[PDB]
């Protein structure tokens, strides 16, 4: 059994991977070409939590209750 | 050149296999999300996709382009692990799982006494993918999916891992291709029609598609785990997500209905006497065949994928744990007993040839 | 209630009742010496606590944290609409409710008092804005009563043949939606042409689809164009197989029974109390309809049956909806075959418009003309409390007259509103999964909620 | 170029950095992954397999339980460590990577000469449960009847009745 | 420092293709807009009465779904918002932050009386005059409500807006 | 801002025309005044924008970016906000947009160069040619925006080019146009704060040294909107700039704190928070990425005033001649860095930096 060609596929898996973020990362155009709201490490707006419309209390790091934590 | 090229080609050949391998399966599953849309709107009597491509033909790319042509949303640019963490584990772990799937005779890239050990193993990185999208998040949706995601985990894979096991142990052997020349004689969908029933109920499970969409459930977690996603990392997990569709819809066509075995040897042989074997038509043809039979027990599943999401309401994830803990694992468990005792008494225990 | 040393708004020190003796224990030894002569030093060790952390009376102080607080908010698919739903949940299973309404409050009943009586209609086409024409209905009944005047036979019908249109375009709208929901989208896709045949019958008669200003104050607007009843007729003969190809995904589905069996139960004792009605009234074993408590706009003609549950759940109400279907499109038919000839509104020109043919023929018709649509009509002094069976439930409206052409006050009663305020009632102690089926099964448009 | 020692570096310098649960975790994924991974090529492919079907399930539960247990301690407390520390620590250790000291036994290579008598050939799965279930068997009982305690255990003390 | 600024260069929407680059950033742009008008995907925001007739567009006599449009949850997966219902002050700081959320490109479309111009609730005391006053608006559909087609005229006329884009050959040209 | 932006209801500019403002000074009153803000939907131009049309004077914003101008409607009312799609190549669109308007506003500017226009074309050639458009079409005012180094002489390619700009504007419009020297503006998504608030900022120690007088950005709208209104304005030279003088090291080290970035002691250095480079290094990486890169990066021109620090011209004039107080960096440095803030998330407890916080962490910064 020669597995020479399983380890090129995994290689390329691994590098398509990158590829869609590559590509997204080099395709979208510049904020400046769109409204020019500058860096969403900026847009504090954009960047936070989606809560349906309302904003709430932050609980990030709350204990979350598990009822099927003996199953 | 003409010489230098001549083995060029030669030195580069099995990379065009695998890139020519790797188109196969991403053409069939970015056509399975418009086949999805055109086979739910003709059962809902509305049409579906068709005025992006001619009829419809080239939805899925306008849906792929579109959202990598669209902003990134994190809070900072360096945040960029984060957000592609989660879906990057996930397509990786999909697409290895496809390289011991054999359209033909030891035609997968890996082949292995372990292929079904491998399969399984691969399918359980996936999961942990889905979790990583609450990492300590600041979003509530998020969150509350990734508690729901874990205990779907826990319902599908003992029942979904048991019951490859049984056809495993029927055939006596771990190889994928090695179960698929079993069945030359019968399809286990006959003698074990409960266990592919009970297959493709932990397929839909491991996929989280309807009606086990507990996951993603529009109208209780607006998105789910991808609620917080946009542009690559949405794609790379709804790309990941439709990849399992097809292998899974492609592993039930495999476990139960022969695989790549022809529908009719009688046909099989007819068409391949019209072609040459010692010209390369042959199996050029004959890889089309088996190929095709294989498509056509696939895409039945995965219009049975689509057919049941368009037939049936989604069910909660908590009587989703008490439907295979309670049903499920003792079913499969009753089997894996009921089948060594059978072939036991009339002396047919398996042995690998 | 009240901030004290043991409890407040950011900690608290519980202590539990003690399940053993009160030991007494005195004069701690060791073998070196009394533990007074150690205990200056006996904090780094901890086997000299005195302590016990497993006796009930242990003091600690543990910070009031929030439950997981998560907000059904507007931007939400199974809100039917705008909806601050804010939930109390641990882990998924609900502790608390708080229904936060108001996002579309629009002060309607503020406005109607500005308007003449013809002029505040199509306010309610906007209030239950599936069920239109039954909104207009109710208030036309109200004006109609303190106006001292009685609709034409053919009016009545008119009103009673849309009024069971309306019926099935509202259930077409609630059942299947709370179906969507629950994940069953198929239904949804087929009954929603058949609001589009029925929505085409709403702009035969009004030239509006869905805000149709058609039932006024004295009759309707307008009189049936021709061929609307062999339209009407020939749509019938086929709604009942568009009903029970519904049923055939939902009815006997073990995926549906188990998201709607035992599901929201409310008492016949608690659903009066809560002023719960229609189905959910209906659903807990009490068989009470306004059109057979009292009857209005020639109901009393036409024969129907009203299906009741017994174990107040949302399968029994989804079956009462159902059945809800099949009756509405018995009472349709019966309107068609016994559809009267006559006029369509009151025969008194100072309140129902005169025809225009009329208008411009007759002094005293333009006269009329110009007066009702410049000044209205004056309703005599007094205040009605006037209630239909809507599809929602009991819709009232309590209008105050002062003898002027535009009402004092408009109050308006919403089925939905008062089913919403049971929520909390009703949703406790179920997981999250099934509230969204518990909105769907009180059939809440926020409209109606907030007028 | 043994890409090994790089991996391992890389998850070397993250476990001392390591502050919250979650970044634990993931040291334990960053963990299984160069095991399975060297095991997959060298010596057992079995075994690599195998660790991955079992580990990642244990890996699920582990995350769960995170959930049910983060309490903001570790998002805001401080930690100081030092770029140039924890360089020289991880530079020190990469010193003396010799786990043994018979330098004849690492820097000589041997060979197998392979014989044609073994003409049932059979994969390693199937000789181990060849002996486990006849010579072993009373340890598979013994492990089944473990498994039987960790059942019975998990219930009671994890049930609140 | 001499600065000579040509006199008479159209403008970007008048300039035509001289050189090979302009039409390969106009193929470029094409490709862009061609999949953006074709997946059309608007986020869930139905408000009032508005709503049911943007429903009723992907009910299976129009079936949205067959030109690409199909309605996300998430503001980060939809591109473009259909303001559909009455826009309330205590709704008003929920609908800006929910358009914040929508990364670019994003559209907002502006559908019935009340979203345009508050409508029958103009002259109320709890009622926003016109979605505009908080969030800008590419298109306004009239009617109370837009019938499903006049909803479909609408979204016809931002995609025709959409396809004739130029974001890449104006950083060549205008840039 | 305020309620009511003219100090009275009847003005009249110095072309003759005679304004009349009706309303208390809502979005439904008006003005009279129809104002051309070239350059609008810049990071200053949506400032000067949002105020002029709030109170109803009509705005016409020339425009070639279309997705930009669309955030400018929302400030103004019906009809209150137009726009016209321009180039400072096109004559006929520069000739339309104040075709109408009586007070012109140049905005338009920049510090980098690009395929399509050099530094002398927007800071010189552009501005000429809107000045010289501006009168053609009697436009009572026009209100030229340089930069706070502006020096003809200057060794600076954007100094030289803003100093020049200032005497060839004056040349064409007439001695009647008014120019504003602003300071480094701070505000939200700021540029002057941009770079202070990037993790990998490549040569910080050649960058970071420079030394300003950094000024609010909504009071320099807030001066533009006094000038524009206030005929006695006219001819004169503004200097807008902060009290107080800050290096920007010192703004990065202080704004380290805020974002607590050093919460990890490993963390800055090792996410690339110094990067220390040789200037020549940064003048080849500069110059490379002058060609190479589509997206304005850290040019040779940059590189260059980073040795040289704000000065201020004595005789121009400054807040106290348009009667406002300018406003101190630390009482609204915690607003606009706030959003880069790690985690927060009120986790235990927010650390707001008020005015005397802010000083103080500016002499922890300087303590050794
Ligand atoms: C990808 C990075 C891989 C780097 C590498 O070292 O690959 C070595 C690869 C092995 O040689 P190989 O192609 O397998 O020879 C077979 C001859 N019968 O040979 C190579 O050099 C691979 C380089 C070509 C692979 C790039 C993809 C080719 C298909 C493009 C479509
Ligand atoms: C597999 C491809 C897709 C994933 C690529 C993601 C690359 C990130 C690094 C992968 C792990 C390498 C080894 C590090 C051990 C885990 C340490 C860790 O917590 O993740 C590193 C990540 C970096 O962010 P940083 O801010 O520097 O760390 C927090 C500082 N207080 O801090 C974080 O907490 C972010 C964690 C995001 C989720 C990562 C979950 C673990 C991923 C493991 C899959 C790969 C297996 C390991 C391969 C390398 C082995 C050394
Ligand atoms: N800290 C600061 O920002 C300081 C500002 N200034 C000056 O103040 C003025 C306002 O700039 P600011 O808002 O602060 O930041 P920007 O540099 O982003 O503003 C530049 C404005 O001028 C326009 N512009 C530049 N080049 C052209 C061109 N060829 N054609 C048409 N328009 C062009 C831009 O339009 P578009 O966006 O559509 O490209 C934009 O509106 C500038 O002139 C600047 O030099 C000086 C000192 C301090
Ligand atoms: C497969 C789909 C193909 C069609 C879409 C291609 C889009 C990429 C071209 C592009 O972006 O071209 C426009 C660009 C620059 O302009 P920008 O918008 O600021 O670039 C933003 C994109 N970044 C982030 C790469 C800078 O020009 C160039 O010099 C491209 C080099
Ligand atoms: C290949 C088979 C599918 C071709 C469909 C097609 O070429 O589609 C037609 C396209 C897309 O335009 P559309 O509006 O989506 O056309 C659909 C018509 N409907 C709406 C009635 C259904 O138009 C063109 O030819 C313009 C572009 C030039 C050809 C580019 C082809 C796409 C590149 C990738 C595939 C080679
Ligand atoms: C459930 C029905 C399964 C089914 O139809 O599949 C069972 C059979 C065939 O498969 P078989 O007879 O089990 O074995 C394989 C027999 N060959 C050799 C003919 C392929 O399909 C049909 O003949 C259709
Ligand atoms: C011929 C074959 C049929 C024999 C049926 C015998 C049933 C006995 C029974 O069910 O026994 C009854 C008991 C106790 O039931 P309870 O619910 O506690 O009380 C009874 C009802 N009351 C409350 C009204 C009194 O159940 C058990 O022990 C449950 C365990 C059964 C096995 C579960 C695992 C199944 C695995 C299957 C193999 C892989
Ligand atoms: C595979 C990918 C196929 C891309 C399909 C989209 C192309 C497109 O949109 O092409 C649009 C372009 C240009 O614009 P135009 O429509 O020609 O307008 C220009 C009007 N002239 C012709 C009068 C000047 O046309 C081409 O000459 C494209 C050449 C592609 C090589
Ligand atoms: C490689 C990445 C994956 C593939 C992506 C493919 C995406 C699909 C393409 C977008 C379609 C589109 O936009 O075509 C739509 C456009 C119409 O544009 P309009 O604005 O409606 O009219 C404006 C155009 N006029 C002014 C001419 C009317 O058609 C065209 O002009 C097609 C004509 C161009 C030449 C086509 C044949 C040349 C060969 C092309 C194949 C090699
Ligand atoms: C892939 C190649 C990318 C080169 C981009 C480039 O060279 O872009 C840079 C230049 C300058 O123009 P700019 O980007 O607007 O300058 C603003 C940004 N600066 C000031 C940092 C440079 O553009 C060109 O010369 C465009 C050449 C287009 C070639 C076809 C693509
Ligand atoms: S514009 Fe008319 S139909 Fe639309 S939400 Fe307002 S009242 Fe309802």
């Amino acid at each position: 059994m020669l597995q020479d060609l399983f380890n090129n596929y995994v290689i390329l898996v691994g590098i398509l991977g990158l590829i869609f973020l590559g590509v997204n990362y080099f395709i979208v155009e510049s904020p400046r070409m769109d409204e020019n709201n500058g860096n969403i490490s900026d847009y504090i707006e954009k960047s936070g939590p989606f809560e349906c419309g309302f904003s709430s209390f932050e609980q990030s790091h709350n204990p979350i209750p598990i009822a099927f934590i003996l199953v | 050149m003409l010489n230098n090229l001549f083995d060029f080609i030669e030195y580069i050949e099995y990379w065009l296999i695998i890139v020519a391998f790797v188109a196969s399966v991403l053409i069939v599953v970015a056509y399975l999300t418009v086949a999805e849309r055109k086979t739910m709107g003709y059962m809902q009597r509305r049409l579906g996709p068709n005025a992006v491509g001619y009829y419809g033909v080239l939805m899925a790319v306008a849906d792929a382009l579109k959202l990598l042509s669209k902003e990134i949303v994190l809070p900072h640019n360096g945040d960029i692990i984060y957000v592609m963490s989660g879906p990057l584990i996930s397509l990786f772990s999909v697409l290895l799982s496809w390289a011991v799937i054999p359209f033909g005779p030891g035609l997968s890239l890996l082949d292995s006494e372990y292929s079904i050990i491998y399969l399984l193993a691969s399918g359980s990185i996936g999961v942990f993918g889905t979790v990583i999208v609450g990492w300590m998040s600041n979003s509530k949706y998020t969150v509350l999916a990734t508690v729901r995601t874990t205990a779907q985990l826990i319902s599908y894979e003992l029942v979904l891992t048991t019951v490859v096991f049984i056809i495993a142990l029927i055939v006596s052997s771990l190889n994928i291709n090695v179960i698929i020349e079993s069945q030359y004689n019968i399809w286990y969908i006959i003698p074990f029609f409960p266990l592919c029933l009970i297959f493709f109920i932990s397929a839909l499970a491991e996929t989280a598609r309807p009606p086990f969409d507990n996951v993603e459930a529009e109208s209780e977690l607006v998105s789910g785990h991808m609620t917080e996603l946009s542009a690559s990392p949405f794609v790379i997990f709804f790309l990941s997500e439709y990849c399992s569709m097809v292998l899974m819809s492609t592993l039930t066509a495999i476990f139960f209905f022969g695989g790549y075995l022809p529908f009719s040897n009688t046909i099989h042989h007819l068409i391949l006497n019209l072609f040459d074997q010692h010209s390369i038509y042959y199996f050029i043809i004959e890889g089309i065949l088996l190929s095709g039979y294989l498509a056509i027990k696939a895409n039945f599943f995965m219009f049975s994928f689509v057919w049941i999401r368009a037939a049936a309401p989604r069910l909660r994830y908590d009587l989703l744990i008490l439907f295979c803990w309670y049903v499920l694992l003792p079913i499969v468990f009753a089997i894996v007993v009921f089948a060594p005792g059978i072939l036991y008494c009339f002396d047919a225990l398996p042995v690998i040839i | 209630a009240a901030q004290t040393k043991d409890n407040n708004d950011f900690y608290d020190v519980k202590t539990k009742k003690n399940d053993f003796f009160p030991v007494q224990v005195d004069g701690i030894e060791s073998s070196l010496g009394k533990y007074e002569e150690f205990a200056k030093d006996a904090h780094e060790w901890e086997s000299w606590n005195l302590q016990n952390e497993d006796h009930p009376e242990y003091p600690v102080k543990r910070t009031k944290i929030r439950h997981f607080t998560l907000n059904f908010g507007p931007q939400h698919p199974a809100a039917h609409g705008v909806l601050r739903l804010i939930l109390e949940l641990h882990g998924e299973e609900i502790l608390r409710s708080d229904p936060h309404v108001g996002l579309l409050h629009r002060g309607t009943e503020k406005l109607i008092e500005s308007k003449t009586y013809m002029q505040a209609l199509p306010y309610f086409d906007r209030l239950d804005y599936v069920s239109m024409m039954t909104n207009e209905q109710v208030f036309s009944l109200a004006v109609e009563k303190l106006l001292n005047l009685e609709v034409p036979e053919r009016g009545q019908y008119i009103r009673t043949l849309f009024g069971e249109i309306t019926r099935v375009l509202n259930h077409l709208m609630s059942v299947l939606s709370h179906a969507m929901d629950v994940g069953a989208l198929t239904p949804f896709l087929w009954g929603f042409e058949e609001r589009e045949k029925l929505m085409e019958f709403y702009e035969r008669v009004s030239g509006a689809r869905l805000h149709s200003a058609y039932v006024r104050p004295g009759g309707v607007s307008q009189d049936l164009p021709a061929g609307l009843l062999d339209d009407i007729y020939m749509w019938a003969t086929q709604f009942g197989d568009r009903l029970d190809e519904t049923e055939e995904l939902l009815t006997d589905s073990r995926i549906w029974k188990q998201r709607t069996i035992g599901i929201g139960e409310v008492t016949a004792e608690d659903a009066l109390n809560y002023g719960l009605s229609g189905v959910m009234l209906r659903g807990s074993g009490v068989p009470f309809d306004i059109r057979k408590s009292q009857p209005y706009d020639a109901y009393d003609k036409v024969d129907f049956d009203i299906a009741v549950g017994t174990k107040g759940d949302c399968y029994d109400r989804y079956l009462i909806r159902m059945t809800e279907f099949r009756q509405s499109l018995r009472i349709i038919e019966q309107c068609c075959n016994q559809m009267p000839p006559g006029p369509v509104k009151v025969e008194d020109f100072k309140v129902a418009p005169p025809p225009r043919a009329l208008m411009k023929e007759d002094m005293e018709a333009l006269i009329h003309h110009f007066l009702l649509y410049t000044k209205g009509y004056a309703v005599p002094a007094g205040e009605t409390y006037t209630a239909i069976e809507a599809p929602k439930g009991e819709m009232a409206v309590y209008v105050v007259s002062d003898g002027s052409e535009r009402p004092y006050r408009c109050k308006i009663r919403a089925p939905g509103f008062a089913h919403l305020g049971a929520f909390d009632h009703i949703a406790r102690g179920h997981f999250l999964p099934d509230a969204v089926a518990i909105i769907g099964t009180m059939d809440l448009v926020f409209g109606e909620v907030d007028r | 170029m043994n890409l090994e020692i790089l991996d391992l570096s890389i998850l070397g310098f993250y476990s001392l950095i390591s502050s919250n649960s979650f970044e634990s975790i993931a040291i334990l994924v960053a963990t299984i992954m160069p095991v399975i991974t060297e095991l997959w090529y060298n010596y057992s492919q079995l075994f690599a397999l195998l660790y991955t079907l079992i580990y990642v399930g244990a890996v699920v539960i582990l995350f769960v339980f995170i959930l049910s247990v983060i309490n903001e301690k570790e998002e805001y407390e401080y930690e100081y460590s030092g770029l140039f520390i924890l360089i020289l620590v991880l530079l020190l250790d990469d010193l003396d990577d010799n786990e043994s000291n018979d330098n004849d036994y690492n820097n000589v290579y041997i060979t197998d000469y392979a014989d044609w008598f073994n003409n049932y050939n059979e994969s390693d799965l199937s000789v181990i449960g060849n002996l486990l279930f006849t010579e072993y068997a009373l340890l598979l009982l013994i492990i089944s009847f473990i498994l039987l305690m960790s059942i019975i255990g998990l219930i009671l003390i994890v049930k609140k009745d | 420092y001499s600065s000579d600024l040509p006199t008479d260069i159209p403008v970007l929407s008048k300039r035509p293709h001289t050189n090979l680059l302009d039409y390969t950033f106009t193929t470029f742009d094409k490709m862009k807009n061609w999949a953006r008008k074709s997946s059309f995907w608007p986020m869930t925001f139905g408000l009032a009465c508005c709503a049911v007739e943007m429903m009723h567009v992907s009910a299976p006599r129009y079936d949205q779904d067959r030109l690409g449009i199909i309605f996300r949850a998430s503001p980060r997966q939809s591109d473009i918002m259909i303001v559909a219902g009455t826009v309330t002050n205590k709704m008003a700081p929920a609908l800006r932050q929910v358009y914040d959320q929508m990364p670019y490109p994003r559209w907002v479309i502006s559908m019935g009386s009340c979203a345009n111009g508050g409508g029958y609730y103009h002259y109320s005391y709890s009622v926003v005059r016109g979605v505009d006053r908080i969030v800008p608006v590419d298109i306004y559909v009239p009617g109370c409500p837009p019938t499903s087609e006049a909803l479909m005229y609408g979204v016809f006329q931002l995609q025709k807006k959409m396809m004739d884009g130029q974001t890449h050959r104006m950083w060549y040209r205008s840039y | 801002v305020s309620t009511f932006p003219l100090k009275s209801d009847i003005n009249i500019t110095k072309s003759g025309k005679t304004l009349l403002s009706v309303g208390q000074g809502g979005r439904s009153s008006r003005t009279g005044f129809t104002a051309t803000v070239f350059g609008g939907t810049g990071f200053l131009g949506r400032v000067v924008v949002s105020k002029l049309a709030k109170h109803g004077t009509n705005v016409v914003v020339p425009f070639r970016n279309d997705r930009a101008r669309r955030q400018l409607k929302v400030n103004g009312d019906l009809g209150v906000v137009n726009f016209v799609e321009f180039d400072i190549r096109n004559l006929k669109s520069i000739e339309d947009s104040v075709k109408y308007s009586d007070i012109v506003i140049n905005l338009i500017g920049t510090e980098h160069f690009s395929k399509n226009f050099s530094i002398e074309d927007v800071n010189i050639g552009a501005a000429e040619r809107i000045a010289k458009a501006a009168k053609e079409a009697g436009v009572s005012r026009l209100i030229h925006v340089s930069s706070y180094n502006a020096n003809p002489s200057s060794s600076s390619d954007f100094y030289a080019t803003k100093g020049i700009g200032e005497q060839v504007v004056r040349d064409n419009f007439g001695p009647d146009a008014t120019i504003v020297r602003p300071a480094p503006m701070y505000f939200r998504n700021s540029p002057f704060l941009n770079e202070l608030l990037q993790i990998k900022a490549l040569g910080g120690n050649v960058i970071f040294k420079k030394e300003v007088y950094p000024v609010h950005a909504l009071q320099v709208g807030e001066a533009i909107e006094r000038i524009a209104f206030d005929d006695a304005t006219a001819g004169q030279t503004y200097e807008l700039f902060g009290k107080e003088r800050y290096s920007k090291k010192e703004l990065r080290e202080m704004i380290k704190h805020i974002i607590h970035i050093g919460q990890r002691g490993y963390y800055p250095y090792s996410a690339g928070f110094y990067l220390p480079a040789p200037e020549p290094f940064l003048y080849a990486f500069a110059l490379i990425r002058q060609y190479i890169s589509s997206q304005p990066r850290f040019n040779v021109d940059q590189l260059k005033r980073s040795h040289i620090n704000q000065e201020i011209d004595q005789s121009a004039k400054t807040f106290t001649d348009l009667g406002m107080v300018p406003d101190e960096l630390s009482e609204y440095l915690y607003r606009y860095v706030k959003p880069h803030i790690s985690y927060t998330s009120q986790t235990q407890n927010r650390t707001v930096y008020s005015k005397e916080d802010i000083e103080k962490l500016r002499d922890y910064v300087n303590t050794p």
